[PDB]
């Protein structure tokens, strides 16, 4: 099929109502890669962080799994748009693409 | 015209690029309800932003958005802002260029994401970020010397000659008058009185403004101090109960010129200016001397010129002779030169686009200014 | 005496003063000979430029300017550049 | 036996002559209490010498004796060799010669007032005052070359054509390790961490040491900065602090070959070898750029040798190859010098007498001596 990446699950699409709560996350098998999350194009999530956007990264043992995730409280209507997972490694570089809408 | 907007500690001073006074000034505090609310008319209202946070100052728990010309949480400025251009302004931001001044040697986080909100929060065609030394200089009307910038977050100091800039030169201190009032708070307590809430801090803060003012000489007042008749005044609180000061309230801006009370190393705002001329060309050591300007929240109280013109002159070099100029609204100075800077032609061209940040990112910042 | 004539003017009319009321609309309205030019506003300490808070319309020679957030701030002098020419004009406010 | 002292800014090594490692090896600081005691029991020891006020850094405010080569404070160096003497070396100054190591073109208080508390605070029959480039050359075995010596005093060259010297053509260096550290500290501040007191300043220095290292290229490192993986690494301190750094720990190590940073017109180490170099005779230039010679606190750092044979032989003249020497251990090469030159036969008579120094007087020193 397609070349084995980074992600041992890849983001999924999701949509949220105004003022709700979405979780997005990526995993990682296994030093701790590093992971950005881009808004439409030149636009970083980590430099975003506040109120209204989260970042939190953890690691399962028992799967040897790295579980990256995002956190979007109060949403709002301007969040709308494409998201870009990008996840990176000393060997190899993956990304994914998944898009945030919020309706009514 | 044009939005000029002061972010330094404590207060929020916002106004018209071109006009001589600001259309709003307030502090920069959000407030919070701390205890639990028990009536049925209310709205709640969680969260209160400007002026009306300082009727409601008891109930309410006061938090400062900006902390040693940091800001520790971006949504409580983007509140702020909110509540300056619609509340008093009554413009929008679209309007107009947006100015910000900026203290030297700044981390680069808060450059990058101030413009960030700027551009996504409030949409305005372009913004520029200035250094306070510079527009000093301009308001001087001089093209040499050198700058000591204290403002109510940091002091700083940043000499030029002739257009060229010595980075190695710029020196940033850490004394500032939110720290004065801090150590205020803790001097007060040895003397029976304690303050340990962030309501009743400011009363500390507004006694400090008026009340105070500095000594030609600090160690004979404080020996005088003994036996005072002039050197006490009655302070009268919102709350009623009455509050007597004597040789305590000018030994707090002392602190400033006398560090060894706060418990650190670092030499005082006159040492700190020297040391900034040490390392400046000696050719222009002279009008550097001659031409010191003060400036900020914590340089109003009177005498402050007098004693920093003797002790600059004392261990200072008598080659040349040391002049000080400190004018009154000082304080208001550091507003009034990003009116003053964004009241020019050619700045307009140097204002940060919004098309220049998503193409090359952040990270311009240092690249575009100084 | 002041000199005969002055040199080749850049507006065909020049705006006139107006006197307003405290808050009210402010319309000024300016025009030029020469088409092809690009009018230039100024106020009393910033230029003024096609935004909100104030209103540019230009069509052929004719240039308008109307400020709706007019005020006690803005008391004192406007300029207007058309080109090489330069002409100011006055607006005063009574509150 | 004898005694071999390297007094260089920051670190005393003290040793006896003959061996290949030093007995004592501390920081030549000095220790008082900033800070008023409060406890009974306490000895109240006011001063503090070596590495004992290492321990205790915190309270005490440490003062360096030695700045650029020059001590401030006599007496202070006097309890650092006392120190060093009997605490580690654990011997008495009248049992053997002492030697000292000096910089050229230096002040002549230095090494008459020196020599007096050698002569008078420490009984000795007789002690010798000595140039780092000689006795690097002769560690070299080379009776003709050019000696650039760099180190935490200070970085100076000399050339040598067969035993005889030419002092117009030294040339001296203000740049050093010690002068890194203070750009280093600066340079901490506009990224968020700051450092204003003496003792967390040898902190950055001790990063500097092992974490720095000199880029082949800077401008291509720094430009791969924004995507940095392998290039940030984290840093422990006693405090409980994580410190990250990047593209900054290679820019320092940078600013000896690239003045421009520091903001200095002076040129770089490369440009000073090369300067040097220039005023000596044409004919015996071609072994002078095949035996350069690398020593000092500062030439540690790997990679210092790749990055000066490239620029030296790019902006020489291609009509000669070039080599440098550069061995592991070149930090303790000068204290090494001072062992070996103890140890011949000849140095022996070379040194300058007690009862020479009170009959013609101090000023012989430049007589006797180059």
């Amino acid at each position: 099929d397609d070349p084995i990446g980074l992600f041992v699950m890849r983001p999924q699409d999701g949509e949220v109502t105004v003022g709700g709560s979405i979780t997005f996350s990526a995993r990682v098998a296994g030093k701790p890669p590093v992971v950005k999350w881009f808004k439409g194009k030149w636009v970083d999530l980590s430099s975003k962080v506040g109120q209204h956007l989260q970042l939190h990264d953890s690691y399962d043992r028992a799967s040897k799994v790295y579980l990256f995730e995002l956190h979007i409280t109060d949403a709002q209507p301007a969040f709308t748009g494409s998201y870009r997972c990008e996840v990176s490694t000393k060997d190899k570089f993956d990304c994914s693409n998944f898009n945030l809408t919020v309706h009514e | 015209a044009a939005l000029v907007i002061d972010n330094g500690s404590g207060m929020c001073k916002a106004g018209f690029a071109g006009d001589d006074a600001p259309r709003a000034v307030f502090p920069s505090i959000v407030g919070r309800p701390r205890h639990q609310g028990v009536m049925v008319g209310m709205g709640q209202k969680d969260s209160y932003v400007g002026d009306e946070a300082q009727s409601k100052r008891g109930i309410l728990t006061l938090k400062y958005p900006i902390e040693h010309g940091i800001v520790t949480n971006w949504d409580d400025m983007e509140k702020i802002w909110h509540h300056t251009f619609y509340n008093e302004l009554r413009v929008a931001p679209e309007e107009h260029p947006v100015l910000l001044t900026e203290a030297p040697l700044n981390p680069k986080a808060n450059r990058e994401k101030m413009t960030q909100i700027m551009f996504e929060t409030f949409n305005t065609p372009a913004m520029y970020v200035a250094i306070q030394a510079v527009l000093s200089l301009y308001a001087s009307g001089r093209t040499t010397g050198i700058v000591m910038d204290s403002g109510d977050g940091v002091t700083h100091t940043v000499p030029i000659y002739e257009g060229y800039a010595l980075p190695h030169a710029i020196l940033r201190l850490d004394l500032a008058g939110r720290d004065l009032t801090d150590y205020l708070m803790k001097i007060l307590t040895e003397r029976g009185y304690s303050f340990t809430t962030t309501a009743e801090r400011e009363i500390v803060r507004d006694i400090k403004e008026k009340l105070c003012y500095v000594a030609l000489d600090f160690e004979q007042e404080m020996a005088t101090a003994a036996s005072s008749s002039s050197l006490e005044k009655s302070y009268e609180l919102p709350d009623g109960q009455v509050i007597t000061i004597g040789n305590e309230r000018f030994r707090c801006p002392e602190a400033l010129f006398q560090p060894s009370f706060l418990g650190m190393e670092s030499c005082g705002i006159h040492e700190t200016t020297f040391n900034s001329i040490m390392k400046c060309d000696v050719d222009i050591r002279k009008d550097l001397y001659a031409n010191t300007v003060l400036s900020g929240g914590t340089t109003m109280y009177p005498g402050i010129a007098d004693r920093m013109q003797k002790e600059i002159t004392a261990l200072a070099p008598s080659t040349m002779k040391i002049k000080i100029i400190a004018p009154p609204e000082r304080k208001y100075s550091v507003w009034i030169g990003g009116s003053i800077l964004a009241s020019l032609s050619t700045f307009q061209q140097m204002w940060i686009s919004k098309q220049e940040y998503d193409e090359s990112g952040p990270s311009i910042v240092h690249r575009k200014c100084f | 005496p002041e000199p005969g004539k002055k040199p080749v003017s850049a507006f065909s009319k020049k705006p006139r003063s107006v006197e307003v009321a405290a808050g009210s609309p402010a319309v000024f309205e300016a025009e030029t000979e020469r088409a092809g030019v690009k009018v230039r506003w100024q106020r009393g300490g910033s230029d003024i430029s096609a935004s909100n808070k104030y209103g540019l319309a230009t069509e052929g020679t004719r240039h308008t300017l109307t400020v709706r957030e007019v005020g006690p701030a803005d008391q004192g002098s406007y300029a207007v550049i058309a080109g090489s020419s330069k002409v100011k004009f006055d607006l005063k406010v009574i509150e």
